[PDB]
């Protein structure tokens, strides 16, 4: 019983809560796809100054 | 007309004091990660069920933390001036053509200006159990510095827009 | 002057409106990018120390 | 329950609303375009002097 | 500049903001690999010693 | 190292006695190896820490 | 304005539909997640203390 109890002490140290991990991956995809759309909206701003010109 | 060609130097001068204040704040984000870390060393440090192993690996992780404090309050400079390392009192920008000026008060964020020390550490549970209300005092006196040198920043960027 | 070659008081005004709403876009990206409307200290200093303690 | 509570609770304070930026994101790139036109138009007008010389 | 060709400032903070996305998501996707959130030295290492000695 | 580590090249028990003894020897190895890769896990978070903060 | 590029009315109005079909399903979620219809005093104050008496 000893060793038991360590080795679940030891799972509560260390281990991940894989139901809060889910979450937090679909959230960080979508928010990678949005920085890549705001990275392309920053790349743009050079082009408007083309039409003055 | 000489007048009007001389506000392009308060420019570049508002603009050189908004990023001495960028790099501050770039490492003032270093520091409240790391301040919050030392908290959870702490208060983990305090309790009384842990062994002396336990004790001594948090207390390490403690210090360790603590030398990286200075290592980026050290490093927040912008071209050999800082508004955050404590190496001045204020720095001042260029406000008009007369040469009157937009201070800024300095935010020291080293271990110092922070309320602690070189050699801050808890040797036993209860100096633990205090470690976590200074370590608390701490990361509210670095947020209000940084708090104050970001409403700074805004000022100046105003007062860019109104010079041009 | 009204009928001047040398200053164009109209284009500098047309310049400082241009530049209003570029720095409009710039705040409209940062929120977009990282998905905060304060995420700094230059946004809402209260605020931002307040959610930083918290 | 607390954690989760404090976490929530960071979220109101700093967290945009995506759905009223994505609105703001296009009336803010057509007010840039019109904004180069008008000065486009703006830049022009000394040309019309020209015809009376 | 307000309106350069040679600088994008905005550019720069947004590749700054999307790193650190890409790190959050490795994060995660280490977790979801080993099923640890502390699966070794680097991540907090007082809590790795005393979970490798126990 | 073995010398790192507070051991030896030559560390052994030939006796039930010394193996008793040896007990304590490896635990305080065991101890001392965890501290120091706890030290360089904290060392190499710094060092990313301070490349963020470069760029 | 009709023909406005500073307001939007109507994204105002299409904004506060869609947060009205949010709630909803958030409520519709707690429900399955719970098997509850009240599942807490903040669903209906006199029968959630009523069910909890009892």
């Amino acid at each position: 019983k000893l060793q038991d109890s360590l080795d679940a002490g030891v799972g509560n140290l260390v281990d991940a809560d894989l139901a809060k991990e889910s979450a937090k991956l679909q959230s960080l995809q979508t928010k990678q796809q949005l920085g890549v759309q705001a990275l392309s909206i920053a790349n743009s701003s050079s082009s408007a100054i083309l039409s003055l010109f | 007309s000489a007048t009007a060609n001389s506000m392009n130097a308060v420019k570049d001068s508002l603009q050189r004091g908004q990023s001495t204040i960028d790099v501050a704040l770039a490492a003032g984000d270093t520091i409240t990660d790391l301040l919050g870390k030392m908290k959870e060393k702490a208060l983990a440090a305090s309790d009384t069920s842990l062994n002396t192993a336990s004790f001594n690996a948090l207390k390490s992780d403690f210090d360790s933390l603590r030398d990286q404090i200075t290592k980026a309050a050290s490093n927040a400079k912008f071209n050999g001036v800082s508004i955050a390392n404590g190496s001045t009192a204020k720095l001042t920008f260029l406000a008009n053509s007369d040469g009157s000026g937009f201070t800024v008060t300095a935010k020291t964020l080293t271990l110092t200006g922070l309320g602690l020390t070189a050699s801050s550490t808890f040797t036993t549970a209860a100096a633990a159990k205090t470690m976590i209300g200074t370590i608390d005092t701490a990361l509210q006196t670095a947020t209000n510095k940084l708090a104050s040198l970001g409403t700074s920043s805004t000022g100046l960027d105003t007062h860019l827009t109104f010079v041009g | 002057a009204l009928n001047s070659i040398n200053t164009n008081s109209g284009a500098l005004i047309a310049l400082q409106n241009l530049n209003s709403t570029n720095a409009e876009l710039t705040q409209v990206q940062q929120r977009i990018n990282t998905g905060k409307k304060i995420g700094s200290a230059k946004d809402n200093g209260a605020i931002w120390a307040t959610a930083k303690n918290q």
